[PDB]
């Protein structure tokens, strides 16, 4: 399964027309999904594999990075503001940004001066990305290899090809999980983990259906 | 080799690779020297050609000069708004009593008392109704935007985005080829600044609430207090 | 009026002889030659949004019919408790539930869970057999089957079935639309689209739209 005709599709057993003839099974996570047919024509097909891919990558390094400092909230360390759509307000306080709550280890005071330095690192390795540089030069742009795999788990093709689908899998998940944090971020206005909490302390009322009201007009 | 006068461009008669840097595929690219791979059907043929495909919306040529068509006329549209936004401001700063002069709530004015005051003055315009006023700009507007696309009193046969006729080339600075392949991508790229600051104009007044020209004097009043990061706390989450 | 060939009826009419696309014959229900964005170049993809369109339309026309037949059918008789389409929703919460036609005696729905439990289950089947396969055909035309679907069959005549292919795709547009303006009427007004229509026919001249044109201003 995973690849070739006869792999795991998105309707599954319903899925033997539905799926497009273009989506041929040869990149990972192909389930046949294209009801829009927006990656009809091949290059379509491949800028919206990268986006795909990069989205994704994104999308699961900001799900760690927004319940990480919920679980250490949990853990015992209170943080500037465990909360991560109140996070950025940490730059603004007081005591400044202190990145695990200690005052001698970020203190971060201007926030000009760091989307200065992050968008002055951030063009630089996103620019890199496209052609080569001092980590690689020509390789495959959405699988590079050679210096961002210092244990170099890509050296069989199969397991390589397997750990392609599941990674696109684990960021389909992620991007899925991250689109939830930020649609019950604003309906409810606790942290992710948060939700969690009040989920598990009845499960029956702490749903979406409880906060399926607030977005009605009224006048 | 080249002497002073040539490298500081004193004479405009050998100037052969003015069109170089913007068309041909030693042009310039939206990253640079790091954006290696060119999208191989953005040619550079066409003014405003950067390279930059990275969605790959425009793959297929047909959409491509529909797209093409799309970002010519928003354009056009933005470079008219973003110098129609500016200026009852710029002339309320100046004097001239506009009585609501920000972009964002000058479609209100008709709702007043005394209708729409052209230049704050009763014997300017003086539009009551708005009803009227959509009226005439629905018939107005399918009548010019209908004689856009196939031809009509301004012209016929000509190009669906530049006609340059004897109507949209009146003062003729567009006779010249390589003249006309210079300000095409010269229009196109004050078109792209003027799309991107009117996206600004929307979101600073959806998030901020006043002036374009109040907000660049608080900018310019306190630049590291007032800047777009002290009202990234008005979207909070409650 | 044709509805098909080159000389069909087109969006802008007059207007419609130079913009009209190359890729877009005189083929399918509707094609009033509008792609001025130009996303229906390559067939498949134009194919892909013929369904997403009729699907759509298909849905916006029940749609628009759930939407003003409660306000209306409030208006005439049968009184509920929320009878307006967009706070529907909130019947499920009521201390009396939502009912169907507003009596104790029918339904006394009190669960939001079972009722989405039960239709994403069985819509689940239901939408995987309108893509390929199911008890009531698989091969079939899958925006147009028949068969099964056509109890009064009329699909007999292709000229009918042609016109009945334009009648509904325009419907559907129309109803798509109005949709559009009904999601957009409910949330700047807050009151019902049946309620608008009694408020623009009491005062037309400034009981219209622009009355609430003020209202999205942002503060500060
Ligand atoms: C056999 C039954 C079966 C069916 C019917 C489906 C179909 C589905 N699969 Mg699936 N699969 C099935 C089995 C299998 N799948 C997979 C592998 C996958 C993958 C990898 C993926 C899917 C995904 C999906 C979903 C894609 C369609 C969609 O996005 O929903 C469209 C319909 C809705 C969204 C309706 C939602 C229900 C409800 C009405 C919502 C409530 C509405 C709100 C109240 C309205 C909002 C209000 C206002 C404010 C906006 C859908 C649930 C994809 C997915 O998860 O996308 C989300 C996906 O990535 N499947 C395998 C492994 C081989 C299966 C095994 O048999
Ligand atoms: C692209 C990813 C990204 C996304 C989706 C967000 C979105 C957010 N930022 Mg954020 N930011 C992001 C990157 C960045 N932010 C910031 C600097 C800030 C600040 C200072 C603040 C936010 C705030 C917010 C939150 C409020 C918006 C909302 O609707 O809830 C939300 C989590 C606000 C917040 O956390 O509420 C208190 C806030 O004050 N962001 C920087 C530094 C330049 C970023 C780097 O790219
Ligand atoms: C070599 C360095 C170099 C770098 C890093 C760039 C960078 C860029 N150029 Mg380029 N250029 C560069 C060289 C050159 N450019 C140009 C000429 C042009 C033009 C004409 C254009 C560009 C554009 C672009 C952008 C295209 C990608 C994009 O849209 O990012 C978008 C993403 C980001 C910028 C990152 C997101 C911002 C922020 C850091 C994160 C979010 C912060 C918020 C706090 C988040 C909160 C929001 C919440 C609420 C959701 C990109 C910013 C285009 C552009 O301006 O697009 C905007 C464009 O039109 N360049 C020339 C002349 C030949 C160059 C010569 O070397
Ligand atoms: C010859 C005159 C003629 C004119 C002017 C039009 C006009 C139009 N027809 Mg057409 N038609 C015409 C002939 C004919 N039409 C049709 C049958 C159809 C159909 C079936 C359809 C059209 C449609 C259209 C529209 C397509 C272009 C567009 O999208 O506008 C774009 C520009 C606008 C819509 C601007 C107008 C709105 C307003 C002035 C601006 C609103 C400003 C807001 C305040 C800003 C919003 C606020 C912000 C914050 C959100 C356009 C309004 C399509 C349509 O209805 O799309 C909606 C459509 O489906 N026509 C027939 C029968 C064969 C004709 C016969 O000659
Ligand atoms: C068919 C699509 C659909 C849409 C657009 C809505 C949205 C709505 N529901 Mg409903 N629902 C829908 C189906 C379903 N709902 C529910 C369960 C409930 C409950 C329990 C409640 C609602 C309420 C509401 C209304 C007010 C909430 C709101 O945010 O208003 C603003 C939004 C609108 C007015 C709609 C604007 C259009 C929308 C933003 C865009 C539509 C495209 C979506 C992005 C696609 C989403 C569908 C996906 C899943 C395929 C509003 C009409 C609440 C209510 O009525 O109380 C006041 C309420 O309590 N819904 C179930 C189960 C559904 C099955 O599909
Ligand atoms: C036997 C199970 C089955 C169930 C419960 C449904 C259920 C539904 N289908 Mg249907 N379908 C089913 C089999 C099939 N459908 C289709 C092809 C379609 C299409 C094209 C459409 C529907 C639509 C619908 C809806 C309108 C009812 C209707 O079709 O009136 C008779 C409803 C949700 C319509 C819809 O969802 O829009 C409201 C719609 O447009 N179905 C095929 C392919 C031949 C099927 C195979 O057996
Ligand atoms: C500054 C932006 C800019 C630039 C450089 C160009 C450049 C060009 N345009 Mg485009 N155009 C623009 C904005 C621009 N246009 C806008 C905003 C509109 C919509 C009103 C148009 C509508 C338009 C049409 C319909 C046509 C052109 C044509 C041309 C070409 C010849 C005319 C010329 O050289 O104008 C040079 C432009 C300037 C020197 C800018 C002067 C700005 C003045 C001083 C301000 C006046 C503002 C005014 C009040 C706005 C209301 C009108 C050339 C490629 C014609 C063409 O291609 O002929 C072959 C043609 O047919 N353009
Ligand atoms: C075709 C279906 C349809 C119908 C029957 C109505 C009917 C109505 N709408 Mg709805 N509306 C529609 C589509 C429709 N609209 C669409 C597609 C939109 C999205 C743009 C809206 C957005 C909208 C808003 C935001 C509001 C209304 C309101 C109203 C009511 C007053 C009319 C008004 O203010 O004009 C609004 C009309 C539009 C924005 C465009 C509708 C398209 C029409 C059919 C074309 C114009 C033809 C017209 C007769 C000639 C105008 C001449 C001149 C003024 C230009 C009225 C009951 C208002 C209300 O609730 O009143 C109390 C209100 O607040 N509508
Ligand atoms: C390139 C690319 C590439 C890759 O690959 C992909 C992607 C990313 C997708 C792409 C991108 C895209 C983009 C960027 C877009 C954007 C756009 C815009 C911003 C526009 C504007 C746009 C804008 C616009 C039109 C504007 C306009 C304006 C107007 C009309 C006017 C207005 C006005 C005025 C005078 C003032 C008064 O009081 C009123 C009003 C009326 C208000
Ligand atoms: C053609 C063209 C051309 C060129 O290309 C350009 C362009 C522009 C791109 C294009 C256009 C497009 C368009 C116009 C679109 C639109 C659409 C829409 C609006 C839809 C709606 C749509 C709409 C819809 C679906 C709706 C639906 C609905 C439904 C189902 C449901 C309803 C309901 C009911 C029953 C009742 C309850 O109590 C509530 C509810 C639940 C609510």
């Amino acid at each position: 399964e995973f690849y070739g005709p006869n792999r795991a599709k998105w309707l599954g057993p319903y899925s033997e027309n539905a799926t497009p003839a273009y989506l041929t099974g040869e990149f990972p996570g192909d389930y046949g999904w294209d009801t829009a047919g927006l990656s009809a024509d091949p290059e379509t097909f491949k800028r919206y594999r990268e986006l795909e891919l990069i989205h994704a990558r994104w999308a699961m390094l900001g799900a760690l990075g927004c319940i990480t400092p919920e679980l250490l909230a949990k853990s015992g360390t209170q943080f500037g503001e465990a909360v991560w759509f109140k996070a950025g307000a940490q730059i603004f306080s007081e005591g400044g940004l202190d990145y695990l709550g200690n005052p001698s280890l970020v203190h971060a005071q201007n926030i000009v001066a760091t989307l200065a330095v992050q968008v002055i690192l951030m063009g630089l390795v996103e620019g890199y990305r496209v052609n080569g540089g001092p980590a690689g030069e020509g390789l495959d742009p959405l699988y590079p290899g050679e210096s961002f795999d210092p244990l170099g788990l890509a050296d069989d093709p199969d397991t390589f090809a397997e750990l392609k689908v599941k990674e696109i899998k684990n960021g389909r998940l992620a991007m899925f999980s991250m689109f939830g944090f930020f649609v019950q971020a604003i309906v409810t206005g606790k942290g992710p983990i948060q939700n969690l909490d009040d989920h598990l302390s009845n499960p029956t009322v702490n749903n979406a259906f409880a906060f399926a009201t607030k977005f009605t007009p009224s006048a | 080799k080249k002497t002073i006068r040539e490298k500081a461009g004193w004479w405009s008669n050998g100037g052969n690779e003015k069109l170089s840097a913007f068309y041909g595929p030693d042009r310039g690219l939206w990253l640079g020297p790091l954006s290696g791979t060119t999208p191989a059907y953005l040619t550079g043929e066409f003014p405003g050609d950067y390279g930059w495909d990275s969605a790959g919306l425009s793959a297929d040529p047909e959409t491509f000069k529909r797209y093409r068509e799309l970002e010519l006329i928003h354009a056009r549209w933005a470079m008219l708004g973003a110098l129609g936004c500016i200026t009852p401001e710029l002339l309320a700063k100046n004097g001239t009593p506009i009585v609501e002069p920000v972009w964002f709530k000058a479609g209100a004015q008709i709702f007043a008392e005394g209708g729409l005051d052209y230049l704050g003055n009763p014997g300017l315009v003086h539009a009551q109704s708005i009803l009227a006023t959509l009226a005439v700009q629905v018939i107005l507007m399918g009548a010019i935007e209908g004689y856009r696309v196939n031809g009509g009193p301004a012209g016929e046969g000509l190009d669906k985005l530049h006609p340059g006729g004897q109507f949209f080339d009146p003062l003729g600075l567009a006779e010249d080829p390589d003249a006309f392949a210079e300000l095409k991508v010269k229009e196109i790229k004050n078109g792209r600044l003027a799309m991107f600051s009117m996206f600004g104009f929307f979101v600073q007044a959806i998030v901020t609430g006043k002036g374009p020209l109040a907000n660049l004097d608080e900018h310019l009043a306190s630049p590291f207090t007032s800047n777009a990061f002290t009202y990234a706390q008005k979207f909070t989450p409650q | 009026i044709e509805w098909y060939g080159p000389d069909r009826p087109k969006f802008l009419g007059p207007f419609s002889e130079g913009d009209t696309p190359a890729y877009l014959t005189g083929e399918f229900p509707g094609d009033y030659g509008w792609d001025t964005a130009g996303l229906s170049a390559d067939p498949e993809t134009f194919k892909r949004y013929r369904e997403l369109e009729l699907i759509h339309a298909r849905w916006a026309m029940l749609g628009a019919l759930g939407c003003i037949t409660p306000e209306l059918l409030a208006k005439n008789g049968i009184p509920f408790g929320e009878a307006v389409w967009f706070k529907a929703g909130a019947q499920i919460f009521a201390e009396g539930g939502l009912n169907y036609l507003g009596n104790e005696n029918l339904i006394h729905a009190q669960s939001i869970i079972a009722t989405l439990a039960f239709q994403v289950v069985v819509m689940g089947l239901a939408e995987a057999y309108r893509a390929n396969g199911g008890p009531l055909g698989e091969g079939l035309d899958p925006l147009h089957p028949g068969g099964a679907f056509d109890p009064l069959g009329l699909a007999d005549d292709p000229d009918t079935f042609a016109e009945l292919k334009v009648k509904e795709i325009k419907n559907g547009r129309l109803a798509m639309f109005s949709m559009f303006g009904f999601f957009v009427q409910a949330i700047v007004t807050g009151k019902g689209p049946i309620q608008n229509l009694d408020d623009h026919l009491a005062n037309p001249t400034a009981v219209n739209a622009f009355a609430y044109a003020t209202k999205f201003t942002p503060s500060a």
